[PDB]
């Protein structure tokens, strides 16, 4: 396995890893909050993926400081991650472009 | 098992302050909250506030003074809600119950009445009441319990350590002069009196007394 | 914050028949809603929870529907053991909150009053006290009147009454009343007497001791 | 062709059981529904629950009592409800309609009416209806059918197998001693009668009987 491709990997395990530590603290930032509803685990979670991935259908967000904050680090991971991917892809095509141009 | 353990009663003086103790058993997470339930006799349930142990952040409900102060403990796996400068307004029955972080309370403790006065505490005298000599019986036979004079709320009353449920009700009780006062009534087939006896079992958390009293015919 | 309402307070119904408890929330809140059964004396039960999922070991009879601001538990075929207290609750916002409950009860065949009258015991006399236990159990309707009888003379003083709340086993109702006197008031007189005014008798249900 | 066919009748013991059959034909896709509608003698529609044939999944009406399990056969194109435990509550007509998954109820079946009481069941006596010596005619004149002792319901009144149409119609059934009863009329121009042969047609599904009454004038 080349640097990319471990990167990769390594960027989908963080990100699940930040999908599962978000949901647990944007329930603790936000609980507390009159009017917040991101405030159950099984939801928060749902609203961790729609972020990282940057859907965001807006039917759950946070609306205090920490839970912003919280949601910067989801959504930057998940940019990054996705973004870590495109460029795996693209080393591969490189690569394989170079051998098949018999270089 | 039961999940959630809480003191029966305790007794508060006007100004003075108590700690609520909640024991905790069962699947434990780290999503785990541990909420505080205040009901006052013949009201509804009142939501007092939240604490998550394994972060031990609290959360109390804005729309009515904070009077308690929430706290956990991981390692005895046991909450605790600290009520300071009570008044009569802050007698009631005060329920703890757990929530898995998805929004309902899975399972609530049997609830700690916190009665706030500067009276004194007083065991109950537990009388039997069997029925006269000129007394005829039917089918059934009705026996009795005479819990009086204690303070403050509540007392338990079981009969037969509890094996008798059937045929029991207990009134509620009657307040004067700082002092409670109930019956419980219970009532058995006449052919199995007295020759299977029947035992009343009345309990005060609030002195730690638990007494018996054997219900036998009048000599 | 979000406000439960439930309406009526009180619901009578007839044995067997189906029952639906209301609650209606100030803002749309999905299916965020849970239901709650408080007999007498008890602690809250979970009987549904978000809106109509059922709940392990509560009976197949207790289901529950609706979404947004209009919920509803039912009760197929009422029973003696659903009297009790049912809240409902929310947790789409912060905080959670509570409706303000309604009581179901129901309305059973007329009964007679089992009456019996208990002299006081010899543990109590020692104490220097005596109290006259008279029970009123298993009747309806909850309308009744007792009434005390020294030596053929109406008695007011030293009664205490208390009434149950609808019974959980056979939906009836019980009243004690308690006449409390001294050693001494109570040597002074022979015959104590408790009577029942209950409407499934024009006649009164008597039952009477003497102190010898 | 008739794109949804449903048997006419059903009657059930109180507490019995019954399987409503749907057999469905025209263009069927993966994206079918079939769903049931409940609809009381009086009152309106009422949804009871849906199927999707392609994948074998039904859901229900939550804010009524679950009294249909709802199963489907691709082989047959039939799609299936089971009532269970029925009472007089449950006497209705039960209609199947199919949705292509857009939400609308293109077409409905003709209904199953399902009566649910301890009666046998009875076929109907047909008794022709044509005027005595001495009633005068107009341009018109008026024919009948008495459909007398039936149960359960319904019947159908047709005349001259569907062909005369115009000018007729039929009263509701009235109900005595668990047998019911009712009328069919028919109004053809005096001139056309009894030269061009009048005939009503009673089908009781129920019975699975369908017979046919000449109306001639009276000797
Ligand atoms: C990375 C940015 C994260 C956004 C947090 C937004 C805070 C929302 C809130 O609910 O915060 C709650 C809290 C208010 O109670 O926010 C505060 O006050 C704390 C201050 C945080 C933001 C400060 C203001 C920024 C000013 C930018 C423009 C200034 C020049 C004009
Ligand atoms: C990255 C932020 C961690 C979560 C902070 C908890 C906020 C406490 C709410 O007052
Ligand atoms: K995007
Ligand atoms: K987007
Ligand atoms: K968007
Ligand atoms: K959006
Ligand atoms: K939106
Ligand atoms: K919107």
């Amino acid at each position: 396995s080349a640097l990319h491709w471990r990167a990769a990997g390594a960027a989908t395990v963080l990100l699940v890893i930040v999908l599962l530590a978000g949901s647990y603290l944007a329930v603790l930032a936000e609980r507390g909050a009159p009017g917040a509803q991101l405030i159950t685990y099984p939801r928060a979670l749902w609203w961790s993926v729609e972020t990282a991935t940057g859907v965001g259908y807006g039917d759950l967000y946070p609306v205090t400081l920490w839970g912003r904050l919280v949601a910067v680090v989801v959504m930057v991971a998940g940019i990054t991650s996705f973004g870590l991917v495109t460029a795996a892809l693209a080393t591969w095509f490189v690569g394989r472009e170079q051998e098949r141009r018999g270089h | 098992q039961v999940q959630l353990q809480q003191p029966g009663a305790e007794l508060v003086k006007p100004g003075a302050s108590v700690k609520l103790s909640c024991k905790a058993s069962g699947y434990t997470f780290t999503s785990d909250w541990i909420h505080w339930v205040k009901q006052r006799p013949g009201h509804g349930l009142e939501w007092i506030g939240e604490i998550i142990p394994s972060y031990g952040r609290a959360n109390y409900n804005e729309k009515i003074q904070k009077k308690a102060t929430l706290t956990a403990d991981k390692s005895s796996s046991t909450a605790f809600m600290q009520l300071s400068s009570l008044t009569s307004e802050d007698s009631a029955v005060y329920y703890c119950a757990r929530e898995r972080g998805d929004g309902y309370f899975a399972v609530w403790g049997a609830g700690t009445t916190v009665t706030v006065s500067s009276a004194k505490t007083t065991p109950p005298s537990v009388y039997p009441l069997a029925p006269g000599s000129a007394a005829q019986t039917n089918s059934m036979v009705t026996l009795g319990c005479l819990v009086k004079g204690y303070f403050p709320e509540p007392v338990t009353v079981t009969w037969n350590s509890g094996s008798l449920s059937s045929g029991v009700h207990t009134f509620p009780a009657v307040l004067q002069s700082d002092l409670y006062t109930l019956s419980s009534s219970v009532t058995v087939p006449s052919s199995s009196w007295p020759s299977e006896t029947v035992t009343c079992n009345v309990a005060h958390p609030a002195s730690s007394t638990k007494v018996d009293k054997k219900i036998v015919p009048r000599d | 914050d979000i406000l439960l309402t439930q309406s009526p307070a009180i619901l009578s119904v007839s044995p067997g028949e189906r029952v639906s408890f209301s609650c209606r929330a100030s803002q749309s809140i999905g299916t965020d809603i849970h239901w709650y059964q408080q007999r007498t004396n008890g602690s809250p039960r979970l009987l549904i929870k978000y809106a109509s999922e059922s709940i392990s070991g509560i009976p197949s009879r207790f289901s529950g529907s609706g979404s947004g601001t209009d919920f509803t538990l039912s009760i197929n075929s009422v029973e003696s053991e659903d009297i009790a207290n049912y809240y409902c609750q929310q947790s789409n916002r912060w905080p959670f909150t509570f409706g303000s409950g309604t009581k179901l009860e129901i309305k059973r065949a007329d009964a007679a009053p089992t009456v019996s009258i208990f002299p006081p015991s010899s543990e109590q006399l020692t104490s220097g006290g005596a109290s006259v236990v008279c029970f009123l159990n298993n009747f309806y309707p909850k309308d009744i009147n007792v009434k005390w009888k020294i030596d053929g003379s109406e008695r007011q003083n030293g009664v205490l009454n208390s009434w149950t709340d609808q019974d959980s086993k056979d939906s009836t109702y019980s009243m004690s009343s308690t006449l409390t006197l001294t050693k001494d008031e109570y040597e002074r007189h022979n015959s104590y007497t408790c009577e029942a005014t209950h409407k499934t008798s024009t006649s009164p249900i008597v039952k009477s001791f003497n102190r010898n």
